[PDB]
C-alpha cells in the first residue's frame, strides 16, 4: 500500500573508552536492509537483506562514504552539545538521529522526516512542511538559526524527495518478493486458569506482515480495555511478527468474550470466539 | 537524560514442539540509555552463541534488541533470559513459558 | 541511499 524507508543513528559517547560509538542501520518499511558500526572491522555498510545484496560496490563504496561523513558529523555533534549545554566531559550522552520518507500507493512522495533528539529528548528537527525547524530549547535555536541561516532545510528537502524517494522506488523493485509481500495472521486463543472462579483468555497473532496490527477485547460487542492485558508487537526474527492480548474473565462466561483482529493482509477483519 | 525501564519478552519464534528445532528469543524494548545487557540461559547457565540484531529504536526515541538462538526444548529443559540494565536496581530473570 | 549534504552541518 503505503511504504516507508528510515535511516537511524544513534550515537554514544564513553568518556574513559576512548570516541563515541556510532550505529546507523537501514529500513524499508518493517524490513531492515543494511548495517553500519563505527566499531565493526569491516568498516563498510554491510548488507542486512538478501535483495540488497545485489548491489554494486560503487554503490556500496558511496554509500559507506555518506554515512561515514554523517558518524563524524555527529561525534561533533555530541561535542558541540556538551559544549552549548555545558554538561561534563565525564558523562555519557547519546544523540539520535532519524530521517527518510513515505510514498503512495502509485509511490508518489507522501512524507518526509529528518530529526535529532539528545537524551532520549528531541533538539532539534523538520517541520512537515518541509520548509522550517522545530527547535524545543536555546541550545536547539542556536543550531535553527545556524541552519536556517546556512539553507540546510531547502538541501535536505532536495534529498528527501528527489534522492530518498528513488531509491525507495528501487528497492521495493528488487525487493518484490519480501517488501511488497503481505501475510495474514494465524490467530487463535488460548485458556489459562487461575482460581476455580477464574481464567485467563488470551487472543494470538503470529507471523504477520507488516507489524502495524490492532488487536481487540470485546464483552456483548461492547469494548473491554478496561481490563485488557496488552503486549508490544515483538519480531518473530524470521522476517514475521507476533502479538497478543489478554483478558480475565469470570468463569464460566467465556464464550460471552469476542476477540477482534485488524490487520493489512486481511480481506475483512476476524473475531475469535471461544 | 531521561531513563527508561526495558520491555522484556521471551519467546519461542515457532509455537513450541519438543524435540523440534525452534529459535528463542528475547526481545526487550522501551529503554533508555541504549547500554543494555542480556543472556539467555538453559536451566540457568547462559548460552554461549548469541547473535543479536542491530540497534534501532521506534519514533519514542525507545531503543529495542532482539537476542535469538536456535535451539531444541525438552520437557525438562528450563529457558530464560536475563536483562540488566541502569534502571534495574539487580538483573531482571524472565522464565519463558511455552504460553508466552 | 544515504543522506549527502554535499559540505556537512553540524550544531
Amino acid at each position: 500500500g503505503s511504504h516507508s524507508m528510515r535511516y537511524f543513528s544513534t550515537s554514544v559517547s564513553r568518556p574513559g573508552r576512548g570516541e563515541p560509538r556510532f550505529i546507523a542501520v537501514g529500513y524499508v518499511d518493517d524490513t531492515q536492509f543494511v548495517r553500519f558500526d563505527s566499531d565493526a572491522a569491516s568498516q563498510r555498510m554491510e548488507p542486512r537483506a538478501p535483495w540488497i545484496e545485489q548491489e554494486g560496490p560503487e554503490y556500496w563504496d558511496e554509500e559507506t562514504g555518506k554515512v561515514k561523513a554523517h558518524s563524524q558529523t555527529d561525534r561533533e555533534n555530541l561535542r558541540i552539545a556538551l559544549r552549548y549545554y555545558n554538561q561534563s566531559e565525564a558523562g555519557s550522552h547519546t544523540l539520535q538521529m532519524m530521517f527518510g520518507c513515505d510514498v503512495g500507493s502509485d509511490g508518489r512522495f507522501l512524507r518526509g522526516y529528518h530529526q535529532y533528539a539528545y537524551d532520549g529528548k528531541d533538539y532539534i528537527a523538520l517541520k512537515e512542511d518541509l520548509r522550517s525547524w522545530t527547535a524545543a530549547d536555546m541550545a536547539a535555536q542556536i543550531t535553527k538559526r545556524k541552519w536556517e541561516a546556512a539553507h540546510v532545510a531547502e538541501q535536505q528537502r532536495a534529498y528527501l524527495e528527489g534522492t530518498c524517494v528513488d531509491g525507495l522506488r528501487r528497492y521495493l523493485e528488487n525487493g518484490k518478493e519480501t517488501l511488497q509481500r503481505t501475510d495474514p495472521p494465524k490467530t487463535h486463543m488460548t485458556h489459562h486458569p487461575i482460581s476455580d472462579h477464574e481464567a485467563t483468555l488470551r487472543c494470538w497473532a503470529l507471523g504477520f506482515y507488516p507489524a502495524e496490527i490492532t488487536l481487540t477485547w470485546q464483552r456483548d460487542g461492547e469494548d473491554q480495555t478496561q481490563d485488557t492485558e496488552l503486549v508490544e508487537t515483538r519480531p518473530a526474527g524470521d522476517g514475521t511478527f507476533q502479538k497478543w492480548a489478554a483478558v480475565v474473565v469470570p468463569s464460566g462466561e467465556e464464550q460471552r468474550y469476542t476477540c477482534h483482529v485488524q490487520h493489512e493482509g486481511l480481506p475483512k477483519p476476524l473475531t475469535l470466539r471461544w | 537524560a531521561i531513563q527508561r525501564t526495558p520491555k522484556i519478552q521471551v519467546y519461542s519464534r515457532h509455537p513450541a514442539e519438543n524435540g523440534k528445532s525452534n529459535f528463542l528469543n528475547c526481545y526487550v524494548s522501551g529503554f533508555h540509555p541504549s547500554d543494555i545487557e542480556v543472556d539467555l540461559l538453559k536451566n540457568g547457565e547462559r548460552i554461549e552463541k548469541v547473535e543479536h540484531s542491530d540497534l534501532s529504536f521506534s519514533k519514542d526515541w525507545s531503543f529495542y534488541l532482539l537476542y535469538y538462538t536456535e535451539f531444541t526444548p525438552t520437557e525438562k529443559d528450563e529457558y530464560a533470559c536475563r536483562v540488566n540494565h541502569v534502571t534495574l536496581s539487580q538483573p531482571k530473570i524472565v522464565k519463558w513459558d511455552r504460553d508466552m | 541511499l544515504y543522506k549527502k549534504l554535499k559540505r556537512e552541518m553540524t550544531f
